Protein backbone atom coordinates (compact mmCIF):
# COMPACT_ATOMS: atom_id res chain seq x y z
CA UNK A 1 0.00 0.00 0.00
CA UNK A 2 1.83 3.23 -0.99
CA UNK A 3 5.45 2.84 -1.06
CA UNK A 4 5.57 0.90 1.92
CA UNK A 5 5.28 -3.24 2.42
CA UNK A 6 3.05 -4.89 5.13
CA UNK A 7 4.19 -7.98 5.66
CA UNK A 8 1.72 -10.97 7.95
CA UNK A 9 2.05 -11.41 11.95
CA UNK A 10 4.09 -13.72 12.82
CA UNK A 11 2.87 -16.56 15.57
CA UNK A 12 4.60 -17.70 18.14
CA UNK A 13 5.00 -21.48 20.15
CA UNK A 14 3.97 -21.11 23.03
CA UNK A 15 6.15 -23.05 25.29
CA UNK A 16 9.54 -25.01 24.82
CA UNK A 17 10.93 -27.99 26.27
CA UNK A 18 15.07 -27.98 27.16
CA UNK A 19 16.64 -31.22 27.07
CA UNK A 20 20.41 -30.72 26.94
CA UNK A 21 22.89 -33.36 25.47
CA UNK A 22 24.89 -35.59 27.73
CA UNK A 23 28.33 -37.29 27.62
CA UNK A 24 28.19 -40.98 27.31
CA UNK A 25 31.27 -42.36 29.65
CA UNK A 26 30.28 -46.12 28.98
CA UNK A 27 31.70 -47.49 32.40
CA UNK A 28 32.17 -51.61 32.12
CA UNK A 29 32.15 -52.09 35.68
CA UNK A 30 28.37 -51.88 36.71
CA UNK A 31 25.97 -53.56 35.52
CA UNK A 32 28.15 -57.10 36.57
CA UNK A 33 26.85 -58.50 39.76
CA UNK A 34 26.09 -61.50 38.23
CA UNK A 35 29.57 -62.22 38.23
CA UNK A 36 29.86 -61.21 41.61
CA UNK A 37 26.80 -63.38 42.28
CA UNK A 38 28.59 -66.17 40.78
CA UNK A 39 31.67 -65.63 42.91
CA UNK A 40 29.13 -66.15 46.18
CA UNK A 41 28.43 -69.68 45.10
CA UNK A 42 31.78 -70.93 44.73
CA UNK A 43 30.56 -74.81 46.49
CA UNK A 44 34.05 -76.25 47.02
CA UNK A 45 33.38 -79.97 48.00
CA UNK A 46 35.44 -81.79 50.36
CA UNK A 47 34.88 -85.88 51.22
CA UNK A 48 36.12 -87.02 54.61
CA UNK A 49 39.44 -88.99 54.03
CA UNK A 50 39.13 -92.33 56.35
CA UNK A 51 35.63 -92.42 57.24
CA UNK A 52 34.98 -94.84 54.40
CA UNK A 53 38.25 -96.79 55.53
CA UNK B 1 60.58 -114.47 70.23
CA UNK B 2 57.57 -116.29 68.75
CA UNK B 3 57.57 -116.00 64.95
CA UNK B 4 54.66 -114.98 64.64
CA UNK B 5 54.38 -112.86 67.68
CA UNK B 6 56.99 -110.04 66.04
CA UNK B 7 54.95 -110.00 63.30
CA UNK B 8 51.69 -109.21 65.29
CA UNK B 9 53.59 -106.04 66.51
CA UNK B 10 54.99 -104.97 63.32
CA UNK B 11 50.94 -105.56 62.04
CA UNK B 12 50.05 -103.41 64.95
CA UNK B 13 51.97 -100.42 64.21
CA UNK B 14 51.48 -101.14 60.19
CA UNK B 15 47.79 -99.37 60.66
CA UNK B 16 48.03 -96.20 63.19
CA UNK B 17 50.42 -95.07 60.61
CA UNK B 18 47.85 -95.02 57.78
CA UNK B 19 44.45 -93.44 60.48
CA UNK B 20 46.61 -90.57 61.62
CA UNK B 21 47.49 -90.53 58.27
CA UNK B 22 44.21 -90.20 57.38
CA UNK B 23 43.39 -87.58 60.17
CA UNK B 24 46.11 -85.14 59.53
CA UNK B 25 44.70 -84.88 55.48
CA UNK B 26 41.34 -84.37 56.95
CA UNK B 27 42.17 -81.39 59.14
CA UNK B 28 44.59 -80.07 56.15
CA UNK B 29 42.01 -80.59 53.54
CA UNK B 30 39.54 -78.70 55.37
CA UNK B 31 41.98 -76.00 56.45
CA UNK B 32 42.04 -75.16 53.48
CA UNK B 33 38.72 -75.18 52.37
CA UNK B 34 38.08 -72.27 55.04
CA UNK B 35 40.39 -70.29 54.31
CA UNK B 36 39.65 -70.30 50.73
CA UNK B 37 35.83 -69.73 51.61
CA UNK B 38 37.00 -67.12 54.22
CA UNK B 39 38.87 -65.21 51.65
CA UNK B 40 36.22 -65.35 48.98
CA UNK B 41 33.40 -64.07 51.64
CA UNK B 42 36.11 -60.75 52.45
CA UNK B 43 36.18 -60.03 48.76
CA UNK B 44 32.45 -60.52 47.48
CA UNK B 45 32.31 -57.63 50.58
CA UNK B 46 34.89 -55.52 49.26
CA UNK B 47 34.04 -56.04 45.74
CA UNK B 48 29.92 -54.74 45.88
CA UNK B 49 31.25 -51.69 47.86
CA UNK B 50 33.47 -50.07 44.83
CA UNK B 51 30.71 -51.36 42.24
CA UNK B 52 28.05 -49.09 43.85
C1 LIG C 1 21.62 -44.79 29.89
O1 LIG C 1 21.43 -46.16 29.60
C2 LIG C 1 20.96 -46.40 28.27
C3 LIG C 1 20.72 -47.88 28.15
O2 LIG C 1 21.88 -48.63 28.48
C4 LIG C 1 21.98 -45.88 27.25
O3 LIG C 1 21.40 -45.98 25.95
C5 LIG C 1 22.27 -46.70 25.06
O4 LIG C 1 23.27 -45.85 24.50
C6 LIG C 1 24.17 -46.51 23.60
C7 LIG C 1 25.21 -45.50 23.19
O5 LIG C 1 24.63 -44.46 22.41
C8 LIG C 1 23.40 -47.09 22.42
O6 LIG C 1 24.29 -47.82 21.58
C9 LIG C 1 22.29 -48.01 22.93
O7 LIG C 1 21.49 -48.46 21.83
C10 LIG C 1 21.41 -47.29 23.94
N1 LIG C 1 20.40 -48.18 24.47
C11 LIG C 1 19.13 -47.81 24.66
C12 LIG C 1 18.21 -48.86 25.21
O8 LIG C 1 18.74 -46.68 24.41
C13 LIG C 1 22.33 -44.42 27.53
O9 LIG C 1 23.41 -44.01 26.70
C14 LIG C 1 22.70 -44.21 28.99
N2 LIG C 1 22.93 -42.81 29.27
C15 LIG C 1 24.13 -42.29 29.53
C16 LIG C 1 24.18 -40.82 29.79
O10 LIG C 1 25.14 -42.99 29.55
Amino acid sequence: CFGVTFKKPLVAEEKTSLEPQLPHLQLRLPHLVGIIAKIKGIKIEVTSSGESI
Amino acid sequence: NNNYSKLRSMGYALTGAVQTLAQISDINDQNLQQGIYLLRDHIVTLMEATLH
